[PDB]
RNA sequence: AUAAGAAUAUGAUGUUGGUUCAGAUUAAGCGCUAAAUAAGGACAUGACACAUGCGAAUCAUACGUUUAUUAUUGAUAAGAUAAUAAAUAUGUGGUGUAAACGUGAGUAAUUUUAUUAGGAAUUAAUGAACUAUAGAAUAAGCUAAAUACUUAAUAUAUAAAAAGGAUAUAUAAUAUAUUUAUCUAUAGUCAAGCCAAUAAUGGUUUAGGUAGUAGGUUUAUUAAGAGUUAAACCUAGCCAACGAUCCAUAAUCGAUAAUGAAAGUUAGAACGAUCACGUUGACUCUGAAAUAUAGUCAAUAUCUAUAAGAUACAGCAGUGAGGAAUAUUGGACAAUGAUCGAAAGAUUGAUCCAGUUACUUAUUAGGAU
RNA sequence: GAGCGUUAAUCAUAAUGGUUUAAAGGAUCCGUAGAAUGAAUUAUAUAUUAUAAUUUAGAGUUAAUAAAAUUAAUUAAAGAAUU
RNA sequence: GGAUUAAAACUAGAGUAGCGAAACGGAUUCGAUACCCGUGUAGUUCUAGUAGUAAACUAUGAAUACAAUUAUUUAUAUAUAUAUAUAUAAAUAAUAAAUGAAAAUGAAAGUAUUCCACCUGAAGAGUACGUUAGCAAUAAUGAAACUCAAAACAAUAGACGG
RNA sequence: ACAUAUUAUUAUCUUAUUAUUUAUAUAAUAUUUUUUAAUAAAUUUAUUAAUUUAUAUUUAUUUAUAUCAGAAAU
């Protein structure tokens, strides 16, 4: 018998699945938005090349 | 993965759901040049109280469980400490019934002792009228009696002898018949090594296929274990 | 891998044995002496007391407030409205000071340090503040007004939000567009809480210690285990001559410094890492995290404005004191950073430079005849 | 040598030691712990250790045979001499 | 940790011839709180205890493996043409080797291994203080300051010796 | 001996502050609630001040526990 509140197994490893990783963190945008503001398009350029990096 | 180790229950009993076990580890000494055991005694906790002083256990850390306890029990791997309590628990009764045995057979050796001393009759006394009674023809009621005192229904010269026998003679027969067989024993496979004809012919005979094929010691111990069931499976 | 001994006993000899010396070094002081330059350091002592000036501000594009001009209105000029150009940070607001800097008092470890390819309770509806993506941004009240605050609406058992400003254009205050902010959600990044194992000075002429003490069960509390805290009920344990408990002393450590052939020993100034503290003690608030250099009360000292007041230089410089002994009441935000701001910019005793001082190192300090 | 000396300190400079007679064997033995040390063969393992089986050279037990009359404790006696 | 532990000493009850601290006398002597003599108390003896100290010494902890000889005893065994002879151990004595400052050690003080105790200049000091134990005397444990460049052992040649 | 200073402790005494926990109010505010005046508008309704009613949030006093600190003892 295993000590009473303890868990017998040890917690499963979690395992990166590096697609879903780049899916939740960098996505894509969704609508090719308009940028036709000067500060937007400097975003948009800042945006796609850190998701690149 | 969660640290283990082994060790020795040296405590139990004394807590709830808790032991003392030794776990000894392998250090090295700069000072003396030396790789030492290093000890220390950890409580770990037993939840199904199924260890006991002497097993040897392997111990899993855990979480915290008092101020003190941090590992739990996780495998008996010897369990000596328990086999000694179901032990002693036997040998109460198991020596109980034998000294119960044993003081019934020393009262009967006295009862029997006690008798023998109640009855004047002596063995040369009544061996002295067996042997005067058989010489004379005076059957007394004595001897009826002697019959009994002895089981000795007929009173023959024959039948004295064998209310003296001693087991010593018994014990000068059954010693020489010992000696015979290892004389014998020894004798046989020493002639039988002597001859390799012989030899081979007699493993073959007793059952043995392709003796000559053999080694001398896989061979020697066949010839040993023949010449052994030739003289005492016979006899 | 790199390992040297010498002097001193004795009448003399061999040996034992201590003492001293030969080497290197410093966070050094002192005596005598002293040229320039470059670089590295500088209160080890009283966490003693401190005159004076500085070290934390910033935003006017959050809300108010104040001018000037022009136009319209006001049949006489007090005011109003809009545009433009300025002013206001002694009004309400926002962000910033849990960092950095300084110090080493406390701390010998339920707390601190170091280490490990350690662990679970199998750690919050925490983002602190940037990145990517998506969506939202509603109604009243209170204040003079608001991006202040309060109460509601709607948004991943479901819970839990918000904010506008500036500039254009079109309309009749509204709508778009640009720009800068606000809120929520998901992941990332940064960053947190807890536990185990091992090690960390001296004294036993401190030998017994412990009584929430050791363990079990349950509730409260927490994101979270546990006598961690509080409450209840049980068991009689737990530590200890491989040194318990107690007492004294001390910030710890390194790919740092010193020394040695090396194992080691020493230091812990300088460089870097970690901890603790900001006159003393406790407590509370906010917050993810604070017994905060905050607030509250008390203690000690000082001060002026005499108030349920302010201050506490272990921030920089500096002064007195102590001591053998450790410096300028310097310059600059040019550089590297940090804070505020949409920006323009503002601030910065962080920092960068210089001054003082042979404290250390290095170079130079005239060659041929 | 722009330092030199001196004081205060640190490291190094012999345990690749000793204890009859020079500092130092505990009065003696018994025995607990020892994180002290300790036989043989073979087979495994994760390996100078563990486990299992097996073995008799250390250490013991019981007899047989021979030998010895001491050392403890207790009780009972003797002897020369002395006053 | 435990047990045992000379002599002296101590606590009780006996004993007390001889011996004999002390004490009191006699001598000796410059003096004689001594050596010698006398009277001789405690003690020396026994029983029941306390205490755990000695030059308690072989000034040498215990155990195991091993290394060259002789002599002399002792023990066991063997043999005979019966009283010796031949073997294997122990002890003791003198040694080889080895070790050591040497004196010497000699089966260890040699070659090795295992465990324990103990030492780190002299003096201060086995003292002070504290603690523990004891009826007590005491026993155990056990420092530091100051001062000094000493202190000690074996051996050598002398000098000296009532 | 002892006179001092420092620290620690407590079956003791006093105690700031705070946390938690009691009891109380003709306590305040908001809302609800029962009525009642005054006022106003319109021609019942609203507002203000009271009363009743519960509810939440506070405030004052109070009970108990712990607590900086000081006193006393050790
Ligand atoms: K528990
Ligand atoms: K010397
Ligand atoms: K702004
Ligand atoms: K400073
Ligand atoms: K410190
Ligand atoms: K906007
Ligand atoms: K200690
Ligand atoms: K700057
Ligand atoms: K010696
Ligand atoms: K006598
Ligand atoms: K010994
Ligand atoms: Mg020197
Ligand atoms: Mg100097
Ligand atoms: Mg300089
Ligand atoms: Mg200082
Ligand atoms: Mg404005
Ligand atoms: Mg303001
Ligand atoms: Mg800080
Ligand atoms: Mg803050
Ligand atoms: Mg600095
Ligand atoms: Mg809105
Ligand atoms: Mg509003
Ligand atoms: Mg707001
Ligand atoms: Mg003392
Ligand atoms: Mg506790
Ligand atoms: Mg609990
Ligand atoms: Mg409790
Ligand atoms: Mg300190
Ligand atoms: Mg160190
Ligand atoms: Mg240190
Ligand atoms: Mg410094
Ligand atoms: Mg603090
Ligand atoms: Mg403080
Ligand atoms: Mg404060
Ligand atoms: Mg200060
Ligand atoms: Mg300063
Ligand atoms: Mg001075
Ligand atoms: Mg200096
Ligand atoms: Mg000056
Ligand atoms: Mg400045
Ligand atoms: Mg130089
Ligand atoms: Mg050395
Ligand atoms: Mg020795
Ligand atoms: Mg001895
Ligand atoms: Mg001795
Ligand atoms: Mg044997
Ligand atoms: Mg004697
Ligand atoms: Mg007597
Ligand atoms: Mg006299
Ligand atoms: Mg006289
Ligand atoms: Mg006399
Ligand atoms: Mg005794
Ligand atoms: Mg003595
Ligand atoms: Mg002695
Ligand atoms: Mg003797
Ligand atoms: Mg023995
Ligand atoms: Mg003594
Ligand atoms: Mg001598
Ligand atoms: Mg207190």
């Amino acid at each position: 018998k295993h000590p009473k509140g303890s868990h017998r197994l040890s917690p499963k490893v979690n395992f990166i699945d590096v697609d879903n990783l780049i899916a939740k963190t960098v996505a894509e945008p969704q609508s090719i938005k308009s940028s036709n503001g000067s500060a937007q398009k400097v975003r948009l350029q800042k945006a796609e090349l850190r998701r690149k990096f | 993965a969660r640290q283990n180790f082994l060790g020795l229950v040296v405590s139990q009993g004394k807590m709830q759901k808790t032991v003392k076990v030794r776990v000894e580890t392998k250090v090295f000494n700069k000072k003396i040049n030396k790789e030492l055991f290093h000890r220390r005694d950890y409580l770990v906790h037993d939840e199904g109280e199924i260890s006991r002083e002497g097993d040897l256990v392997r111990i899993e850390a855990t979480r915290p469980l008092s101020k003190r306890k941090f590992f739990a029990i996780a495998e008996i791997i010897r369990n000596k400490g328990q086999q000694f309590a179901l032990y002693e628990s036997e040998a109460q009764l198991s020596v109980a019934k034998e000294e119960a045995q044993k003081a019934k057979e020393f009262l009967d050796k006295r009862s029997v002792r006690e008798n023998k001393l109640n009855e004047k009759t002596t063995l040369l006394r009544d061996i002295r009228t067996i042997q005067d009674a058989l010489s004379s023809g005076s059957t007394p009621k004595e001897l009826l009696e002697i019959k009994q005192r002895y089981g000795i229904q007929d009173f023959s010269q024959e039948t004295v002898r064998q209310l003296l026998q001693l087991d010593i003679s018994g014990l000068e027969v059954n010693l020489e018949k010992q000696r015979s067989l290892i004389d014998r024993i020894q004798t046989r496979l020493s002639e039988l090594l002597s001859n390799d004809l012989k030899c081979d012919q007699f493993l073959k005979d007793h059952g043995v296929e392709d003796p000559l094929t053999l080694k001398k010691n896989i061979k020697k111990n066949l010839l040993r274990k023949h010449v052994m069931m030739d003289m005492q499976q016979p006899s």
